[PDB]
């Protein structure tokens, strides 16, 4: 999977993130978004395609089209700097595969 | 995990088994025991419709007589206890293709226990969870397996007395229940001694693998419907012909007639 | 919820390491586990999968005839073995439950693998002369 290495925003504001795969992992499964802190493991933030665990806020919400997909964030708030990534399963390499990650620095 | 998924008829004459494994040939018995009353009121469950989902928890009483008409092996077992949960032990009775397994155990059964049938992407084997149907199984008492016991009408006598929990079974051709005569043999006797009060069905239900499995979209299965019927302390005469089998009763108190016939 | 790694190791090149990962009763017996392996400084990568209950394992391309995954019953343990060290596989290895159906990945059908919500404290390995 191949996603944008940075990203930046004022807060407040509805910041995107993209991920772009092939059609044999993202165009036949479901994709999952994680959340790492840089001294903590990754949290799950977004899973089948839509859904939310409980203790995430409403400010995340993930969609799909075709063989690409994105994570939206509403309400950008100054302890959202950390890197997400992109997960799904590969049936050709028959395996995980992360689209790499994402660093979101909030000026302000 | 568990998965939130959420009529009467007449008798007849059915619910009859054998008192004791004596051989008797060509002659009038008399016995006092729990059966189930002549033309009495029958309750007809449609667990499934067409999908709505209804499969109760329902009380036991003095014992059971149950009864189903499928040829689609959806009814796979039963749970009995009194609370269902790990507080207390309670019974699991599973059947599936090759075997029967019994247990008790105390279990911590979900609010809507069903067995789930995986079919792998080639249509070769399947597997079947039991992951559905309780979270926990701790300090677990008994353990029995065997051969399994499950158009087509089949009928089951349940009774726990005296420390032993005792299950009878029929097997017939029919073409709601029928009339005449079917005697139920005696299947099992199990040394368990334990509280049951309340009872439950196990259904089973097959994989959609378009949705996950968490809701109500992820299983589908076809209509099931059975009935449920309770035992009363009776007096009742049984009929052995010249091979020693039972093939006519009388209620001793359904009607002054009854009466009059069990009097001589 | 809990799962609890071993200690961080320091092992010489050419060595083996084994890192093991502890689970409860309920959630060992119920689940598939999957390790993932994160460089310092790199993205997160995939090593295997392992299904404690049903003995049967995946394996990753890159990761074939040299990683081995197994398990014991006893005490709830999930092991994982690295042989033939690098120089450069000084990392943090995680041991993580997927959420998924591990009947739904018996059968073949891996649409909702990718979910881990449980993750391990993790395990530094220090692969170095
Ligand atoms: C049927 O039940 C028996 C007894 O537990 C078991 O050994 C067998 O594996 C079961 N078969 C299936 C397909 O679940
Ligand atoms: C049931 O098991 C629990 C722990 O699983 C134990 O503490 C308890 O003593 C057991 N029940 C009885 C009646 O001993
Ligand atoms: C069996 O359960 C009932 C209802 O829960 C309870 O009142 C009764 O005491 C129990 N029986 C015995 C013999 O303890």
């Amino acid at each position: 999977l191949t996603q944008p290495p940075s990203a930046s925003g004022t807060p407040g504001q509805r910041v995107t993130i993209s991920c772009s795969g092939s059609g044999s992992n993202i165009g036949s499964n479901a994709v999952n978004w994680y959340q790492q802190l840089p001294g903590t493991a990754p949290k799950l933030l977004i899973y089948n395609q839509n859904q939310r665990p409980s203790g995430v806020p409403d400010r995340f919400s993930g969609s799909k089209s075709g063989t690409s997909a994105s994570l939206a964030i509403g309400g950008l708030q100054s302890e959202d700097e950390a890197d997400y990534y992109c997960a799904t399963w590969d049936d050709n390499l028959s395996g995980l595969v992360f689209g790499g990650g994402t660093k979101l620095t909030v000026l302000g | 995990q568990c998965v939130n998924l959420t009529a009467y008829t007449n008798s007849f004459t059915r619910g009859v088994y054998y008192p004791d494994k004596v051989f008797r040939s060509s002659v009038l018995h008399s016995t006092q025991d729990l059966f189930l009353p002549f033309f009495s009121n029958v309750t007809w469950f449609h667990a499934i419709h067409v999908k709505r989902f209804d499969n109760p928890v329902l009380p036991f009483n003095d014992g059971v007589y149950f009864a189903s008409t499928e040829k689609s092996n959806i009814i796979r077992g039963w749970i009995f206890g009194t609370t269902l949960d790990s507080k207390t032990q309670s019974l699991l009775i599973v059947n599936n293709a090759t075997n029967v397994v019994i247990k008790v155990c105390e279990f911590q059964f979900c609010n809507d226990p069903f067995l789930g049938v995986y079919y792998h992407k080639n249509n070769k084997s399947w597997m079947e969870s039991e992951f559905r149907v309780y979270s926990s199984a701790n300090n677990c008492t008994f353990e029995y397996v065997s051969q399994p016991f499950l158009k087509n009408l089949r009928e089951f006598v349940f009774k726990n007395i005296d420390g032993y929990f005792k299950i009878y079974s029929k097997h017939t051709p029919i073409n709601d229940l029928p009339q005449g005569f079917s005697a139920l043999e005696p299947l099992v006797d199990l040394p368990i001694g334990i509280n049951i009060t309340r009872f439950q069905t196990l259904l089973a239900l097959h994989r959609s693998y378009l949705t996950p499995g968490d809701s109500s979209s992820g299983w589908t299965a076809g209509a099931a419907a059975y009935y449920v019927g309770y035992l009363q302390p009776r007096t009742f005469l049984l009929k052995y012909n010249e091979n020693g089998t039972i093939t006519d009763a009388v209620d001793c108190a359904l009607d002054p007639l009854s009466e009059t016939k069990c009097t001589l | 919820v809990q799962l609890v790694q071993s200690g961080a190791e320091v092992k010489k090149p050419g060595s083996s390491v084994k890192v093991s990962c502890k689970t409860s009763g309920v959630i060992f017996s119920r689940n598939a586990f999957s390790w993932v392996r994160q460089a310092p400084g790199q993205g997160l990568e995939w090593m295997g999968r392992i299904i404690p209950f049903l003995d049967v394992t995946n394996s990753a391309q890159e990761f074939q005839g040299r990683v081995t995954l197994n398990a014991d019953k006893s005490t709830s343990t999930v092991y994982m073995e690295l042989s033939s060290l690098r120089s450069e596989d000084t990392a943090i290895y995680y041991c993580a439950r997927h959420n998924g159906d591990p009947y739904d990945f018996w059968s073949g059908y891996n649409t909702w693998a990718g979910g881990l919500d449980v993750w391990g404290q993790g395990t530094t390995v220090t692969v170095s002369s």
